[PDB]
């Protein structure tokens, strides 16, 4: 199956315009994209859109991620961005800012296994 | 990905459910996603 969904639908030159937008929409917002690596052996998600705060944090982003595959407490779910898991304090907002990329959105991921590659 | 040719014009893109405002369900700023 592929891997990406609410990002594959459109090309990237369509997501950079759409951050154009939500810059004067939401500007006190963050914009990012959950998704699951394939390695990992968890349920995917449906779609990978997560429009989370400026004060929303890390290990607070992991929960609406527990909440869409409804994982249970007996599973573990690991964020990772460009391979490397964050801290909790890692407010999504400094982290939008440091994972940014050209489109503008961010592209966070989550992984049952805390693991690297 | 896709990517364009040759020549100066509009531009084609596709879609599979979204399009619409980028968004077309419950709400991208629902708490659901935060």
């Amino acid at each position: 199956h592929m891997k990406s969904t609410f990002k594959s639908e459109y090309p990237f030159e369509k997501r950079k315009a759409e951050s154009e937008r939500i810059a004067d929409r939401f500007p006190n917002r963050i914009p990012v994209i959950c998704e699951k690596a394939e390695k990992s052996d968890i349920p995917e998600i449906d779609k990978r859109k997560y429009l989370v705060p400026a004060d929303l944090t890390v290990g607070q982003f992991v929960y609406v991620i527990r909440k869409r595959i409804m994982l249970p407490p007996e599973k573990a779910i690991f964020i990772f961005v460009n391979d490397t898991l964050p801290p909790t304090a890692a407010l999504m907002s400094a982290i939008y800012q440091e994972h940014k990329d050209k489109d503008g959105f961010l592209y966070v991921t989550y992984s049952g296994e805390n693991t690297f590659g | 990905g896709p990517h364009m040719i040759s020549g100066l014009s509009v531009i084609k893109q596709e879609v599979e459910r979204l399009g619409n405002d980028v968004f077309e369900w419950e709400d991208d700023e629902s708490d659901e996603i935060a």
